[PDB]
RNA sequence: AGGGGAUCGAAGAUGAUCAGAUACCGUCGUAGUCUUAACCAUAAACUAUGCCGACUAGGGAUCGGGUGGUGUUUUUUUAAUGACCCACUCGGCACCUUACGAGAAAUCAAAGUCUUUGGGUUCUGGGGGGAGUAUGGUCGCAAGGCUGAAACUUAAAGGAAUUG
């Protein structure tokens, strides 16, 4: 069982909160994944590699494994979660936790001539991420993703069909590259386009229009 | 103004600029000034034909420790000496 | 890198301060660089001055005071247990002890 | 945004900061939802009805969430001439 | 080492050409 | 707009002044605050007593727009803010929160302490500058009590007044419950003087 | 000294809209400023702008709204082509479905779709997005 | 060393919390009520538990402790906080007011006594 | 450095391992058929398939 | 090249120190330190931050000038002045806080307004060495300055932080 104990998870676990998007669209923290793999049951992890880090002590050292893990379902969510551990095998298992509490959206729109089921993004984003730049320039259809294998992947699980990608700094030091993507194709939603201009209500925050539930 | 003029007219202190920066590359470096004609024992060839002279017993860099068997040999077109490293296991007796 | 933002000193707009010497061993520190300890003393003591009180005319004189000022260097200040040596975060206080 | 025909695509409209006019991203924790109560010749607050305010986390780091209130409450008539135009 | 007398080194050095290769001359 | 009885009665600006909450700053003054007005000499600021009112009643207003009343939270660790923290959470829910505030109160859910309001109230920006702190970390807003020398960061709407004064500090905490209970519908009557006295939301020395 | 009034004017709209101000001083307001605002107002970037008018130079003032992502100019100002149009927009613009290339031609001051509604070409003077 | 350990401040500072109108300031009695009224599995920890309790108790004669507050400690703060004098100290006691709060006013349009009295540099 | 050294015992372990010869074997399919062998073994082949299907794992 | 040559003082003589000590330390000690006339063109000549112009956050202190204020003091209680006080301003040497911003971090109101990449302009750099060497010019009385390679060699020191 899960027995959450936060407001978000006593809801979810009650069912009143049915998807995400009611948490993206007034910006809920999530602070239990327990919220997340029951209203996106479809992420899929996979782990990119497992780095050991190594800390100086009076004799020897000890070693602890750096375990990138990214998680999301290939329909419009991406997370990217990176936690180290004494063992791999725990390392796995902390990350993928990470990775799922660090859900966040993701825009797609057109490269022009909108037919449907968007295959790209709408807008260049850029996430700087340390010395390196990722740069995400949308693509035709068919062009697939041209980006290095280890980014590609981060691109496929967020649903993302035709992009470019243009790169700066080491890219062949992998823990910030996938951060600079993330922050990249996070990004995605910060940009304000003028098919976005209009003005709406302000929707009421779920815990104040469902307040009647609380614990105590 | 980030250093280098912007100037609609300024085409010739760019080009220029370039011609004297391009003299830092390795590869227009030697290309222009033709070094591997003037040096290299080769004439800018990858192949070239020469007489052994004698074996050699060099001894291995760090961390190594063996002998390379190599030969000195001195070319025909030009009459440089180099010396060749003769790679196989025991190769050495066919190039007595 | 710099290990401090005046980093030697106080001169900020001269180039130049004509330096002066240490009073250990004359080393040629610059003035605005200089380690400057006034010095005021009573010219006995505050403890002796028993001793020499009921040898004087002129009762409760003066007692006077000397005064110096004293130009260490950073070697001969560090090495005398003067300003030696404080931690990174506390190198920014300008306050006295 | 949308389709050829219809069939409303982009999920996840987000909000505007009232003050600012710029969007508050998911990942946007120092923004703010107000919900201030409305009440009418009796004295008593009426229970579900707001006039609401969102505020995003860059004018709360800049220390102007409580200015640009000021003006944003006095536009819309509940509050007085504690903010001036005029400067 | 260190670069003052590294370079005073090499001083004494372009001294000594100088001197033989006038001979030369 | 308002009905013109939350106007601020005279039988109440005598209070405000009689507690010195019009006394502002000295010469020093932070430019966040426009609510200053016709200084004396010798360094002495005084706050306009008419923007205080409408400041006062807009926090209530938030205050009972939140359903739950213990979803209400206010923070005291300042000296003169203890005894003012708990008599107005008493007439509210409102739960207070007084003495040490254990940073990660609001984050770091398998704390003690956890909890997560809907708002949060603050008597001292600065010495209450971490409960400020984690509340724009978890998407909480902030009232807080604000002089001219207060740093309005990280701080929603605020009630300009003399956090310096021993009785400004407690009336405005009185006003503000006194504002609180009469929306809910407590208070039926405004006209009512809410006998419960002010000086009850006071600090004592022994 | 100052060599475009354009940069400066630009720079302190952009300065502002990443401040979050609602309005910002223009000086000194030269011809292809207003018809640099001209066209930004009309696609809603900026909206109400006024010319306060000393003796001097004249003064910009601009009510700004949160819809402006950047605007900015190119210098030195190239001759584009009726064929370059589309390596600038593909440079400089976030996406072909919105942003104006804001271009110079014997015609007036024109973005660059109503160039290419016009079928004119001259130099270039910046971009709005 | 004589510095009592955690197992020797918490057990102590459990008891007074809970046996406050109970054992006494003599430790001979207190000892005597530890072997009963708690399971402890050392008596050289019941001796140091009730010794840590004496001392305790022997601060809490002479005013409080701070730390400690057991429910019949704190009466005398649920009944000093609602202590609230008749005089109503907030009231008019003949106010004054300087020249800047006496236009002031005038601005804000209220009627009240200003006994005024200038106070300048 | 040095120029001088054992040259006499040069192709010493080639010249020393015992001469084993290649045994007999059945001929492999060229060209089409092998890509028809080799699909087989791997992807309807579930043969060494041990922890992280393998290839040619050592006998064990 | 003169004048000067009181101090200190590259060379050196001694006394130490030391296994050695032609070093550190102690006693002396010439060229110089000083100056006139003429050369020298270097410095970690450092803010290791080219110059010009624009905009973007708060705070106090100070220097020069100025503005206003029944403000204070001294003169002739009393005017003007001068010196102080308060508020503001223009220019300047700086400092304090924070990061929405930048950076590789150290840090930075400039090292910000840079993959959302363009205000103008000058100079310099392209792995570490060989090497500021060789060579040819050129300036200088000289010491040397300016200009300035190649052949050849080879995966090997830090700007920065972290743990020991
Ligand atoms: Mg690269
Ligand atoms: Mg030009
Ligand atoms: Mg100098
Ligand atoms: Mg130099
Ligand atoms: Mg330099
Ligand atoms: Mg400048
Ligand atoms: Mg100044
Ligand atoms: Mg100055
Ligand atoms: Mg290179
Ligand atoms: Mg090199
Ligand atoms: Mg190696
Ligand atoms: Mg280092």
């Amino acid at each position: 069982g899960w027995v959450p104990v936060t407001k978000l998870g006593r809801l979810v676990k009650a069912g009143k909160i049915t998807t995400i998007e009611e948490i993206f669209l007034h910006s809920l923290p999530v602070k239990e994944f327990q919220i997340i793999d029951t209203l996106l049951p479809g992420l899929q992890d996979e782990v990119m590699n497992i780095k050991p880090v190594q800390k100086q002590t009076r004799a020897g050292q000890r070693t602890r494994f750096k375990a990138v893990v990214v998680v999301g379902d290939s329909n419009g969510h991406v997370g990217l979660g990176i936690k180290t551990a004494k063992e791999v095998a725990g390392a796995i298992r902390a990350g993928i936790i990470i990775a799922k509490l660090s859900v966040i959206p993701i825009r797609r729109g057109y490269w022009g001539t909108n037919l449907g089921q968007p295959h790209s993004l709408a807008t260049k984003t850029t996430g700087k991420c340390g010395s390196v730049t990722v740069r995400l320039i949308p693509a035709p259809r068919g062009s697939g993703i041209v980006a290095s294998p280890a980014v590609k992947k981060l691109l496929q699980l967020a649903g993302v069909e035709d992009v470019y990608t243009q790169s700066n700094g080491k890219t062949r030091t992998l823990e910030n590259t996938l951060k600079a993507a993330f922050v990249a194709i996070g990004n995605t939603y910060g940009f304000l386009t003028p098919n976005l201009w209009a003005e709406q209500p302000l929707p009421v925050s779920p815990l104040d229009i469902y307040s009647d539930e609380a614990s105590a | 103004g980030k250093g280098k003029p912007r100037g609609l007219n300024s085409a010739r202190k760019l080009r220029v600029h370039r011609r004297n920066n391009r003299w830092a590359e390795n590869n227009y470096k030697k290309r222009l000034l033709g070094t591997a004609f003037k040096s290299s024992p080769f004439g800018g060839s990858s192949h070239a034909k020469g007489i052994v002279l004698e074996k050699l017993g060099i001894e291995s860099k760090q961390p190594n420790s063996a002998i390379r068997k190599c030969v000195r040999v001195q070319l025909i077109k030009n009459g440089k000496k180099v010396t060749a490293f003769v790679p196989n296991d025991g190769c050495l007796n066919f190039v007595d | 890198p710099k290990k401090r933002a005046s980093n030697g000193r106080n001169k900020k707009g001269r180039g130049h301060v004509k330096p002066v010497r240490c009073v250990n061993c004359s080393k040629s520190i610059p003035k605005d660089k200089a380690i400057k300890r006034m010095a005021i003393r009573n010219i006995v003591e505050a403890a002796a001055v028993r001793d020499l009180s009921e040898a004087s005319v002129y009762p409760e004189y003066a007692l006077p005071k000397t005064y110096n000022k004293l130009h260490y260097c950073v070697s001969c200040a560090i090495h005398a247990r003067i300003v030696r040596v404080r931690s990174r975060e506390d190198r920014k206080n300008r306050a006295p002890p | 945004m949308e389709n050829d025909k219809g069939q409303l695509v982009e999920l996840y409209v987000p909000r505007k900061c009232s003050a600012t006019n710029r969007i508050i991203k998911a990942d946007d924790h120092a923004s703010v939802q107000i919900n201030v109560a409305k009440v009418d010749e009796e004295g008593r607050a009426i229970p579900g009805e707001y006039v609401t305010y969102a505020l995003s986390g860059y004018v709360r780091s800049r220390g102007e969430s409580d200015d640009s209130l000021n003006r944003l409450a006095q536009n819309d008539g509940l509050l007085k001439n504690v903010w001036s135009y005029s400067r | 080492m260190r670069a003052k007398w590294r370079k005073k080194r090499t001083r004494r050095l372009k001294r000594k050409r100088r001197k033989v290769r006038a001979r030369s001359k | 707009s308002l009905p013109a009885t939350f106007d601020l009665t005279p039988e109440d600006a005598q209070l405000l002044l009689a507690a010195n909450t019009h006394l502002g700053a000295r010469n020093v003054q932070v430019h966040q605050e426009p609510y200053v007005f016709n200084a004396r000499p010798d360094g002495v600021h005084v706050i306009n007593v008419g923007k205080t009112w409408e400041k006062l009643v807009l926090a209530a207003r938030i205050i009972a727009a939140i359903p739950n009343p213990e979803d209400v939270v206010a923070i005291s660790s300042r000296t003169f803010g203890q005894r003012a923290v708990l008599k107005f959470a008493a007439h509210t829910g409102a739960t207070p929160i007084a003495g040490r505030f254990t940073p990660g109160s609001f984050t770091n859910y398998i704390t003690r302490s956890f909890k997560e309001p809907r708002l949060v109230i603050v008597t001292d920006p600065r010495s209450d500058a971490q409960a400020i702190k984690e509340a724009s970390y978890v998407n909480i807003p902030v009232i807080a009590l604000t002089d001219l020398d207060s740093p309005s960061e990280f701080v929603d709407v605020a009630i300009p007044c003399n956090n310096r004064g021993k009785h400004s500090i407690g009336l405005i905490w009185y006003l503000l419950a006194r504002e609180v209970l009469r929306l809910r519908g407590a208070l039926v009557d405004r006209t009512q003087p809410w006998s419960i006295m002010p000086d009850l939301y006071f600090y004592r020395d022994p | 000294t100052r060599s475009s009034v354009l940069a400066d004017a630009l720079n302190a709209i952009n300065n502002a809209e990443k401040t979050g101000k609602r309005q910002v001083l223009i000086r000194p307001s030269s011809k292809v400023i207003i018809k640099f605002l001209q066209v930004m107002q009309k696609h809603g970037y900026i909206g109400e702008f006024e010319y306060i008018d000393d003796h001097r130079s004249g003064k910009i003032v601009v009510q700004l709204n949160g819809r402006l992502n950047k605007c900015g100019v190119i210098s030195p100002r190239f001759n584009v082509k009726i064929g370059d149009i589309e390596k600038w927009t593909a440079n400089l613009l976030p996406a072909r479905q919105f942003g104006y290339v804001i271009l110079t031609t014997s015609a007036g001051i024109m973005d660059h779709e109503e160039a290419r509604r016009k079928h004119v070409s001259g130099k270039i003077l910046g971009f709005v997005y | 060393g004589r510095v009592r350990t955690k197992t020797v401040k918490r057990a102590s500072k459990a008891l007074i919390e809970r046996y406050y109108p109970k054992l006494t300031l003599d430790f001979q009695t207190n000892k005597r009520l530890c072997d009963e009224i708690a399971t402890i599995q050392s008596k050289r920890l019941r001796n140091k538990i009730a010794g840590y309790t004496t001392h305790l108790m022997k601060r809490i004669q002479k005013g409080p402790v701070r730390g400690i507050s057991f429910k019949l400690q704190e009466e005398e703060r649920e009944r000093k906080d609602q202590y609230v004098p008749e005089v109503s100290a907030l009231d008019l006691s003949r106010l004054n007011v300087d020249n800047q709060t006496s236009d002031l006013v005038k601005s804000l349009g209220l009627k009240l006594p200003l006994s005024v009295i200038n106070v300048s540099a | 450095a040095k120029v001088h050294g054992s040259l006499a015992r040069a192709g010493k372990v080639k010249s020393q391992t015992p001469k084993v010869e290649k045994t007999e074997k059945p001929k492999k399919p060229k060209g089409r058929a092998y890509k028809r062998l080799l699909y087989t073994r791997r992807f309807v082949n579930v043969t060494l398939v041990n922890g992280k299907r393998r290839m040619n794992p050592g006998p064990s």
